[PDB]
């Protein structure tokens, strides 16, 4: 009952359990009808929470395993558990990622809907490269740039430049420049210009996602500072 | 590390 | 896998803010029967603290929900709680069995009696905040004499600083306060704990007086709270 | 809510 199944999620979401959380959403997402956007965003919640916890432990234990240079034990324990993290963190991309391809994408009938969901989809092929190695890792590059890089077409042409979803697509496709593709300047005239041409149209703000707007305008003018350092 | 987009939410 | 290499794997799950792993390393540990050594017996404490600690944190934000939806919200956060109950009642099920079987029975000098009776009075603890029924009362009484036993092992063996024994303190007197609903118990036995600690700061050693002083801290804090 | 023992 897909209001059922909705409501145990927030309920999920209250208790901070997010794989409940997101198993809820899932099984809406595949009941195979058009997400709301009340929806969209519980799905979208959950699976950040819970790809960000593996992400996280990724990043500890990947840095216990450089700090260990042999120390050839260590390494090996650091590296075998590295490992079984990355296990789990690529069944919830790929998990998330067959959602995007089998329900959301192509259910989308607005817009805001297809940049949401490709932007998405930019975003846990992101993931994916984080930690892929070798011959995989072009693939899966190429796929969150391409992602990314529809999305942002679309963007551009439907949605005003201070609406959220296009800042967060700017933000987001600006780090997979900058951290995926090591392309810093690239990174930057991205995140600059659309910063830029938010502060052109402020006129274009709302009274419901202007706190949203300007929260992610500071985040892009904040790795821009960061990365001109 | 960037700052990717938050939750809203 | 050997003891030390599951030790390891624990300090690196720890790390990694993966308790569930690192208390199934510590299960693991304690589960070949060798008494543990009290990094160890630390790592186990910690892992399966941060593990029931996450339940009991979910349980308490959905019984309120519960205990104020006056619809079918209702039977959707009813079981909703049910569901964490039992994995919670499974957590402390585990060490509880853990503590039977393995850790009290092992403990040789005063301290490591003290530690587990200690534990086994919160585990009883952590099921009565969370027991119905006839279930009860008869919960509550096993964690009433698992801290009571180890109260009066450390009156008699441990000095009122020592961290495990402040602990205890803090933590009986919050059994009295929180189950037994007995306030005046439970601030006389932390004002007294705290009493006898602070007439002795001297005596406190290099590897415990940040743990002893951090426990007074909260004694008084919780003195504070429960005088209000 | 009252505090009980933090891990060290």
């Amino acid at each position: 009952d897909k209001n059922e199944l909705v409501q145990k999620a927030k309920l999920a979401e209250q208790a901070e359990r997010y794989d409940d959380m997101a198993a809820c959403m899932k099984s809406v997402t595949e009941q195979g009808a058009e997400l709301s956007n009340e929806e969209r965003n519980l799905l979208s919640v959950a699976y950040k929470n819970v790809v960000g916890a593996r992400r996280s432990s990724w990043r500890v234990v990947s840095s216990i395993e450089q700090k260990t240079e042999g120390a050839e034990k260590k390494q090996q324990m650091a590296r075998e558990y590295r490992e079984k993290i990355e296990t789990e963190l690529r069944d919830i991309c790929n998990d998330v990622l067959s959602l995007l391809e089998k329900f959301l994408i192509p259910n989308a009938s607005q817009a805001e809907s297809k940049v949401f969901y490709l932007k998405m989809k930019g975003d846990y092929y992101r993931y994916l490269a984080e930690v892929a190695a070798g011959d995989d890792k072009k693939g899966i590059v190429d796929q969150s740039q391409q992602a990314y890089q529809e999305a942002f077409e679309i963007s551009k042409k439907e949605m005003q430049p201070t609406h959220p979803i296009r800042l967060g697509l700017a933000l987001n496709f600006s780090v997979f420049y900058y951290e995926i593709l090591n392309s810093p300047e690239k990174a930057c005239s991205l995140a600059k210009t659309a910063f830029d041409e938010a502060i052109a149209e402020l006129d274009t703000l709302s009274e419901e996602s202007y706190k949203d707007s300007t929260l992610i305008m500071q985040l892009l003018r904040d790795n821009l500072t960061l990365w001109t350092s | 590390r960037s700052t990717s987009t938050p939750n809203v939410h």
